[PDB]
């Protein structure tokens, strides 16, 4: 129950629904460069919808379609999704009752219905870019994100990856897999939450994120300390801790979690 | 030339020659501008004050002619 | 003929207005109006007083001075249109200064892609401080940026262009 298309068929239903403009984590930008193009260019992306069925008529879309994306446009609330793994892959979870993922790849956006009757109903859709492994085993940490930003500094600088996490609060039983991740067969995410309450768009300062590598998947969680500083906690993927994790996240926007 | 329109004819053949004389201290800057980069706008401006700058060398060259020539009688 | 600004990346946009001639002849042209007009307001002042070069016998050829004084409204209105024109020519360059400052730059454009290729390496530890969601949504911020300037360097020279 989804629908695939390019950039391209993508734009222009966007803009005779009248739903405006996509996401920028979509990209989705104007064909042509130029409006005496825009004769032309109306008549290809018309004419191959009505391939696909979509656009059965003349011009009628399919409410469907209309529906799903109109709240990619107009949403409520949404997840920003950019998924890296060796390529990237970035999308977006829209919200204004019922819910419309949509991911983009290279050129192709695929628009899908999802349901929102538990937090946990997301663990799929924000592991969908993942490589799909299971929750690692190690020692729970936490490290000052605000400190933690800046050993990545370093690593990206050419630093001995191993002598930089000697030396934090780090223990040795999570050694093995935060080596395991800065290393080739890795895929992230980064998750940022937002909401277009009566103002602006409003994005969370930080965001969550799961990591899967080779010794398993691991959760990436923060968390506002005592002195006003970002702290993230590293555990386990959990399918269970990590909708949990979303919700804390997302409770720092003022209209609060999803449930 | 009449008996006392000779610095009447003077005066007048002496502003008309100031005129020219700043038309043309002027002609080939106001006529001739260049963008000052190469998007679209910057050439289609810096055209259209061309355009406006030579069709207005060209009427107020042949007003000077037509303001030296109106003594007839 | 009539582009769509925000179809093209900002390197093009920051290409193509960035590196040009410079405004050096806008100018060039808006001093010359100006000088042009205190030409033609100066020439009506003494043709408006072209009798006092006629002595005192007048009897006979009035008709000469009548006939050259119809043209002090054309110098009027030649003053006029070449001070209109000064003005137009001085804010053209105007926008065009202004718009370079809010155009990104392209060092700054390239800088961008470069950290987005190294923070796609190597990101675990900073990772709720989500480098790869700002530096990506710090170039959709220069890609509106640009497309945001050319609309309004449009519209301000354009409407800096009409004129009568």
């Amino acid at each position: 129950n989804a629908v695939e298309l390019t950039v391209e068929n993508a734009w222009f239903i966007a803009e005779m629904v009248g739903a405006g403009t996509f996401p920028w984590v979509l990209a989705i930008t104007t064909p042509y460069s130029d409006e005496a193009q825009r004769s032309a260019f109306f008549a290809r992306q018309r004419d191959e919808l009505t391939q696909l069925g979509l656009l059965s008529s003349d011009g009628v879309v399919n409410p469907a379609v209309a529906e799903w994306i109109k709240v990619v446009c107009f949403p409520e609330r949404w997840l920003d999704l950019r998924y890296v793994g060796p390529d990237l892959l970035r999308g977006i979870v829209a919200q204004s009752f019922n819910t419309v993922v949509a991911l983009r790849n290279a050129q192709l956006v695929t628009f899908t219905a999802m349901d929102i009757d538990d937090p946990r109903a997301l663990v799929p859709v924000l592991g969908v870019g993942l490589s799909a492994r299971p929750p690692a085993r190690f020692e729970e940490f936490s490290m000052p994100m605000r400190v933690g930003a800046r050993a990545d500094e370093r690593l990206r600088s050419g630093e001995s990856l191993d002598e930089v996490l000697d030396y934090l609060g780090i223990p040795v039983s999570a050694r093995p897999v935060v080596q395991a991740v800065f290393s080739g067969p890795r895929s992230y995410v980064e998750i940022v939450a937002g909401c277009n309450r009566d103002g602006e768009h409003t994005t969370t300062d930080v965001g969550l994120s799961i990591v899967d590598t080779t010794a398993g998947r691991v959760l990436v969680s923060p968390s506002r300390a005592f002195d006003g500083e970002w702290v993230s906690t590293f555990s386990a993927g959990t399918p269970f801790a990590t909708a949990v994790a979303i919700d804390q996240l997302i409770a720092n926007l003022p209209d609060g979690q999803w449930f | 030339v009449p008996e006392g329109l000779a610095a009447a004819s003077a005066a007048v053949e002496a502003l008309t020659a100031r005129l020219a004389a700043a038309h043309a201290s002027a002609a080939p800057v106001i006529t001739a501008v260049v963008p000052p980069a190469a998007d679209p706008v910057s050439l289609q401006t810096a055209a259209g004050f061309s355009a406006q700058g030579v069709e207005h060398a060209v009427v107020t060259a042949e007003g000077v002619e037509e303001l030296g020539r109106a003594g007839v009688g | 003929a009539a582009p769509i600004w925000m179809a093209s990346p900002p390197e093009v946009h920051s290409a193509l207005l960035s590196n040009g001639p410079g405004p050096g002849s806008l100018v060039a042209a808006a001093t010359a109006w100006s000088q042009l007009s205190a030409e033609y307001a100066s020439t009506a002042a003494e043709l408006s007083g072209l009798l006092g070069a006629v002595p005192g016998w007048a009897w006979s050829a009035e008709w000469y001075v009548a006939a050259h004084l119809p043209y002090v409204a054309w110098l009027t209105q030649a003053s006029a249109d070449a001070a209109g024109a000064a003005a137009q020519h001085e804010a053209a360059a105007a926008a065009y200064t202004t718009a370079l400052a809010a155009m990104p730059t392209l060092a700054e454009l390239a800088a961008n892609h470069v950290i987005h290729t190294v923070l796609v390496a190597t990101n675990f530890f900073g990772i709720n401080t989500i480098p790869i969601t700002l530096n990506e949504a710090d170039y959709v911020r220069m890609w509106l940026q640009a497309a945001a300037v050319m609309g309004l360097y449009q519209a301000a020279s354009g409407a800096a262009l009409a004129s009568a």
